[PDB]
């Protein structure tokens, strides 16, 4: 209702970071100020708000880096960084603590189950599952639906079935990738989140298998078998109810008083 | 037809017996080990289309 | 020690001073908030996440006017005309860029306003603050109900109490 000000289109790189310090580092709970990896998250959000909207409005203003941005971040505030680390040494931290996070994804199948939708990302070529990390003390299937909406925009939460997944540890990053069925291929699947999911489609699933066992250059390429199984599983339960529906069908008329 | 199709019959008066099929015919219904929600198993069942309630389809032949 | 506080409490102030510049002085800040809103007689999820802070605003002026933004119901309807609105809410979005914003005027001096001068541009409804279903329920000045969450239920009902002392407390000092 009360209406203010948008100082974001003409802004001083100076006050930009003022303004976003406050929005994001400066005030958090000092439960997210226990390591310095925990602060880094919030110069990576800050970083990607930067690069998403205040620079968007600022063609003027310089282009920054995590490592460029976080290092001006503290020349402006420097009662934020309490610690003796360097922000080179402590963002070097960060990026091989991330490296450790374990990535909760899904396999998003179609009621049809001839094809599975797979997604790449802006800087790679390898199509791979919607996935990410898990935050604070957040459960296996929440991380996998918060992750899952913010890469293609579908609240996975009906078709999230726990003890129907797929875990692997790929190099101390351990994957539990859970299996969906029913998906409408028809909804259009654009991500929320900018520069971070480059396209996202529907790959038919026996033309990957059959590229896959020709072992050529994705998490696809390990859980294969057990993604195929399901499949399996899941084709031959839909059509003997099909089968068991039309049994029924034709019950409920050659006898059956149906209303 | 739809022998070996093990179905389930409710019945309106309380009742409730499965059983696979033996006989369809528009008139009467034949269940071979027809077992009922009241403790009684019986091999062979004939009833006949209006004393019947309601019907699903359990489980498939093998 | 403090002064990691004191520029914390200035710069704070400062950054939302930007927004809003009639900050006489800020009231407090909880750092975790999303705002919902009941459409369809259900909550829905809107895009307004980050830190809480209720703060008095400098209230003011004879012929101080609020201007617009530069650019169906999902909109809520921005607050057009004086400048009598005696305090402030904002959550400094760290979604998008633009942050939520809920004019707090007391039921007090409300109908002081409307009654005395029954120049009515807007009908400010006065305002009604309950908590149910672990949400901050917000009846707003222009029949809206918008309900915000804090993870601390010590943080939840205190932010609770003290809209209802702006709301009842007449606005002295
Ligand atoms: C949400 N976010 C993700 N990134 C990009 O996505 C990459 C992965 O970042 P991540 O969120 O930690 O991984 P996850 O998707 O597996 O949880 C980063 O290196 C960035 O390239 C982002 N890049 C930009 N510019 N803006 C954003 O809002 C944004
Ligand atoms: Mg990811
Ligand atoms: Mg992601
Ligand atoms: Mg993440």
């Amino acid at each position: 209702s009360l209406p203010l000000l948008r100082p974001f289109e003409t802004v001083s790189l100076e006050n930009a970071v003022e303004d976003l310090v406050v929005r994001f580092i400066l005030n958090v709970p000092p439960e997210d100020l226990s390591t310095v990896e925990r602060v880094l998250f919030h110069f990576e959000e800050a970083s990607w708000f930067y690069t998403d909207f205040v620079k968007l409005m600022n063609p003027y203003l310089p282009n920054l880096s995590i490592k460029s941005f976080s290092k001006i971040v503290i020349d402006i505030c420097p009662l934020i960084w309490n610690w003796d680390i360097t922000p080179e040494n402590a963002l070097v931290k960060f990026s091989n603590y991330k490296k450790t996070i374990p990535v909760r994804g899904a396999a998003i199948f179609n009621d049809s189950l001839s094809k599975i939708l797979l997604l790449r990302g802006i800087n790679s070529k390898h199509w791979s599952f919607p996935r990410g990390k898990i935050g604070k003390d957040e459960d296996d299937v929440a991380c996998c639906i918060r992750e899952v909406k913010e890469e293609t925009g579908f609240d996975l939460t009906g078709f999230i079935d726990a003890d129907q997944y797929v875990e692997r540890n790929m190099n101390g990053k351990n994957f539990k990738i859970f299996l969906v069925k029913g998906v409408p291929e028809d909804f259009e699947f654009k991500p929320e989140h900018k520069n971070e999911i480059q396209a996202i489609e529907w790959k038919d699933f026996k033309k990957l298998s059959k590229a896959i066992t020709k072992n050529e250059g994705f998490l696809v390429n390990s859980m294969i078998r057990p993604l195929s199984l399901y499949v399996k599983n899941e084709k031959r339960a839909k059509d003997e109810n099909k089968l068991k529906l039309y049994a029924e069908e034709h019950l409920k008329s050659i006898l059956g008083l149906n209303k | 037809n739809f022998k070996g199709y093990q179905i389930e019959i409710e019945l309106k008066d309380g009742k409730r017996i499965t059983g696979t099929l033996k006989q369809v015919s528009p008139k009467s219904l034949t269940l071979t080990d027809a077992v009922f929600q009241d403790g009684g198993v019986s091999p062979v069942f004939k009833i006949k289309a209006d004393k019947l309630y309601d019907l699903k389809v359990l489980k498939l032949p093998p | 020690t403090e002064t990691l506080e004191i520029y914390r409490k200035a710069l704070n102030f400062n950054v939302i001073a930007r927004y809003d510049p009639k900050i006489k002085q800020l009231l407090f800040h909880t750092p975790h908030a999303t705002v919902y809103k009941w459409g369809d007689d259900n909550w829905n999820k809107l895009e307004y996440q980050g830190v809480l802070a209720i703060y008095l605003r400098d209230v003011g002026d004879k012929e101080a006017i609020l201007p617009e933004v530069s650019s169906e119901a999902n909109t809520p309807h921005v607050l057009t005309g004086h400048d009598i609105y005696n305090y402030g809410l904002i959550i400094m979005n760290r979604i998008n860029p633009d942050n939520f914003s809920l004019a707090i005027a007391p039921n007090s001096v409300l109908n002081k306003r409307k009654l005395f001068a029954p120049n009515r541009e807007e009908e400010l409804e006065p305002m009604k603050v309950e908590v149910r279903d672990d949400l901050v329920m917000i009846k707003t000045l222009k029949k809206e109900v918008y309900g915000i969450w804090v993870h601390t239920p010590e943080d939840r009902q205190n932010i609770y109490e003290l809209i209802k002392y702006l709301l009842e407390n007449e606005p002295t000092d």
